[PDB]
DNA sequence: CACAGTGATGCAAATCAAGTGTGAAGCCAGACAAAAACC
DNA sequence: CACAGTGATACAGCCCTTAACAAAAACCCG
């Protein structure tokens, strides 16, 4: 069995729902912690079942690949955002990763991230506050999921796609050569931007990015509507380039299959990720000195690993779980008592119902 | 089939050379006849019933104006309509509902735009065609770059046509408010209708992406309910229909969707100018209306009672 | 019923001699497959086919299991589909679809808590009992205003 | 007319073309079809 | 005094399996015989 | 390379009729 549509609203199963806050974590941690408990025993176990007439064993292998970045740092441990510690995959600060870019290797795991948790609660050297952070590389806190390190594919789209367009929204002002400018200066260059991109590409403007945003943007369309404004052409070949090796790079953490649909994209990959990176650090050298988004470090240093090791990326992304958000909108305004004691009961069972595969050959019967 | 032509290929000519001597040369009935008496001389009066509530289309099938309610009634959208009878003919395989090209040709008996009417005298301003449905709100406005930048969607009834639609389909019920209340059928009577206008706008509907102007994101919807429908009996008034559940959200009938702001009043008067002007024009005429086999006449009474203050202030012209 | 017989009485008997003379007999056979001819030729092809319902065996009548099929995956609410169930049966008189609670009850094979299974290690902290489905996700917090207080609501399957 | 509003809020993403041109008329003709009593009177089959 | 849902629950009402042996009714036979809506 | 719609439109495919030839199986008996 392998799943056709990883990313369907069809297949994701609902399993516990709740009314509270993400990142409140001790009621997360009070209702999270039976499904742990359960998780971590039968990660051991060989489930006996009949099957038609026979019984039949079945083990398990539990990946948790649809958390969004904010929610591995939260449970996993790690600390939050913003910090100088970036990547939930490897050891690396964020100065660090603008001066090599390119090379890591994933370092973060589950085992070491409680082993280092109990070397800062124990401070077995009796180190500072800073020596400590140091040696135990920014982990805080007992995280208490296991995960697999990976990359989320739908917030990467998304993150690269906002850094982009602050990437167009600062060359039309030209700022390596106007390094200092007012606030209404860059608000005008916005404003600019959103009547050249609506008259162009149809593009209606949004404070909140989205997907279909993203994808529509990430074209080369977009970059010649978007070189129109500027007033050179050493930043229009810049910026031609550049998002030549962003659509070069972008169907490999995308596809399903990278080993056989675009096999000669995934095997480009660390070739024009150096490309990438040496275009940021020379020919934009006024927005990535200093610093990155870890959506960039992510993007370029980790992604043949995830592919060697798992396969795909983009098949275990929280697609699913985003369109299962949409679905359960839905069924709690159309699909449930209108009480507060019997909701979430009504809704977990139509969320299973409409995710049950045996009520899904009946409509495609007419297929036969 | 084939071979069902080549065993009967002689007995097919006795039928046809039979059928235009006998009633004409009607084929099709002439054999579910003999059908029928074969089932009597074979002793099936049960299956006779099924054959001919079949051949009304009552013992399966659905008439398709039922199938159209069906798919309304309960927000059904068209695909989710066409998965569902799709799989009922694949299981089944009867065909319980009907193909949606056949509730699409059985809509338009209802939109807009199907009847004839006449006005007596003509309305002013307003064309007599009968065949008006869905038109541009904007009637016609310029929408060069020289001058005013409308910004703004508008799909509208005619007024005049929308209120002949809203009366045919409840021909039954006036019918049967006036059977009950000891009148005719055949009565033809100057009917006072009286007809509960109301306009609000709305916020947060959202603008789509793609071609077409820069819309803002508030709708304004002018919709519009029929609340008596009083005949003149003798010397005194007499009610014939009343809107049973006058508030409900099946009644409030709508006559003009607009992407338009209601703080904004030069698009809102833009647009909302001839729907004023096809009301003043009805206020003083008469509308004959063929209703069941008889010619009827109407004459309407407009009561813009649902707008709220702000609306009322920021249209009849006192300050706020 | 009585009164077409002096127009028919002509026709029936040269139907009769040549039914019985080349296929065998048959009556309500070929003037069945005579109107079958009739509606096709007249392409009205759905009426055939609910003559051919007539003769064979009756569809009405779904399973609960693909009117479950059918509520949930075309996003049906039960209220609508009672509605709807309520009007095709009474309307066209024989029941196509099924009531709601023959849904109700098939649609519990499908809820978890229904099949028996075991694990061949017994899991550690978790009971072997196999009829449990929607439980509360609290798992008994201590709900007493000498606690910590606690004002979320949770639901949850168990995870085998 | 605010049942009205509810109901529109439904119609423009259940049962229209999603497109700045044509997803007015397709709105309207809903509504319009909703609120017609020759089809209402359809359910009510118990008299 | 807004009004059409939102689904589970539970009580009442409707149907039905079954015996076997009755009644009620449709209808075959061809022919004999009055109502009635047009010239 | 997210994916299952949302509705109208367009077109294609399959199925009747005419009437005469055709590929082909099912028994008969020289
Ligand atoms: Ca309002
Ligand atoms: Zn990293």
């Amino acid at each position: 069995f392998e799943e056709p549509k990883p990313n369907s609203e069809l297949c994701c199963k609902p399993l516990c729902l709740m009314l509270a806050d993400e990142s409140d974590h001790e009621t997360l941690t009070a209702i999270l912690s039976p499904l742990i408990a359960e998780r971590e025993a039968m990660k051991s176990s060989e489930l006996t079942l009949e099957m038609g007439g026979i019984p039949r064993t079945f083990k398990f292998i539990f990946r948790g690949t649809g958390y969004d970045e904010k929610l591995v740092r939260e449970v996993e441990g790690l600390e939050a955002s913003g910090s100088v510690y970036i990547c939930t995959l490897c050891d690396t600060t964020r100065l660090e990763a603008s001066q090599n870019l390119v090379f890591h290797s994933i370092t973060r795991s589950h085992a070491e991230n409680l082993q280092r948790y109990e070397v800062w609660r124990s401070n077995p050297y009796h180190e500072s506050v800073e020596e400590l952070r140091d040696r135990v590389k920014g982990v805080s806190a007992k995280p208490f999921i296991e995960t697999v390190p990976s990359i989320d594919a739908l917030h990467c789209d998304i993150g690269n796609a906002a850094e982009f367009y602050k990437i167009f929204q600062l060359e039309i002002g030209e700022v390596y050569k106007h390094p200092n400018a007012s606030k209404e200066e860059r608000k005008r260059w916005q404003a600019t931007l959103d009547k050249h991109l609506r008259k162009r590409m149809n593009l209606k403007p949004i404070m909140r990015m989205n997907g279909n945003f993203a994808r529509k943007l990430m074209t080369q369309e977009t970059v010649d509507a978007v070189c129109e404004l500027i007033p050179s052409e050493e930043r229009h070949e810049a910026l031609r380039e550049l998002m030549d090796l962003y659509l070069k790079m972008k169907p490999v953490w995308r596809s399903s299959c990278p080993a056989k649909e675009c096999p000669e994209s995934l095997c480009q990959y660390s070739f024009n990720s150096q490309r990438f990176a040496e275009l940021l650090s020379t020919k934009f050298k006024y927005r990535y000195e200093g610093k990155i988004t870890n959506y960039f470090h992510k993007t370029l240093a980790h992604v043949p690993e995830i592919i060697e090791r798992d396969g795909s990326i983009g098949a275990w992304a929280s697609e699913g779980n985003q369109s299962g958000n949409k679905l359960f909108r839905r069924f709690r305004k159309m699909n449930a008592r209108q009480s507060k004691c019997y909701e979430m009961e009504d809704v977990l069972k139509h969320h299973w119902l409409y995710t049950s595969k045996y009520l899904q050959k009946f409509m495609n019967a007419h297929n036969a | 089939r084939r071979a069902q032509k080549h065993r009967l290929r002689e007995l097919k000519i006795q039928v046809k050379e039979f059928a235009d001597k006998e009633e004409g040369g009607d084929v099709k009935a002439v054999c579910l006849t003999l059908f029928l008496l074969a089932l009597r001389a074979r002793n099936e009066h049960r299956q006779a019933d099924e054959l001919e509530a079949i051949m009304q289309g009552r013992g399966s099938g659905l008439q398709p104006a039922v199938c159209l309610a069906i798919r309304v009634n309960t927000f059904l959208s068209c695909s989710q309509y066409h998965k569902m009878y799709r799989t009922v003919k694949a299981i089944t395989g009867r065909q319980i509902f009907q193909p949606l090209h056949a509730l699409r040709n059985a809509e338009k008996v209802l939109l807009p735009g199907y009847h004839p009417f006449e006005w007596q005298p003509p309305l002013k301003n307003v064309s007599s065609r009968t065949d008006v449905g869905i038109i541009d709100g904007l009637s016609g406005l310029a929408s060069s770059v020289d001058e005013y930048p409308v910004d703004t969607i508008a799909k509208r009834f005619r007024y005049d046509s929308a209120l002949v639609s809203a009366l045919m389909d409840m021909e039954e019920d006036i019918l049967e408010g006036m059977r009950s209340q000891d009148l005719d059928d055949y009565l033809n009577g100057p009917f006072t209708v009286v007809v509960k206008e109301s306009c609000d706008g709305m916020g947060d509907v959202s603008e789509k992406h793609g071609s077409g102007p820069a819309v803002p994101e508030k709708a304004v919807r002018f919709s519009f309910t029929v609340m008596r429908i009083t005949i003149e009996h003798g010397s005194q008034n007499v009610k014939v229909f009343e809107e049973p559940k006058p508030n409900s959200e099946l009644c409030c009938k709508p006559l003009c969707l607009m992407l338009a702001d209601e703080s904004d009043h030069e698009t809102l008067t833009a647009i909302l100018s001839p729907l004023i002007a096809e009301r003043e024009a009805m206020k003083s005429s008469e509308l004959t209306l063929e209703m069941g086999g008889i010619p009827r006449t109407f004459k309407f009474i407009f009561r813009g009672t649902g707008y709220d203050e702000k609306l009322v202030r920021e249209v009849e012209g006192l300050e706020a």
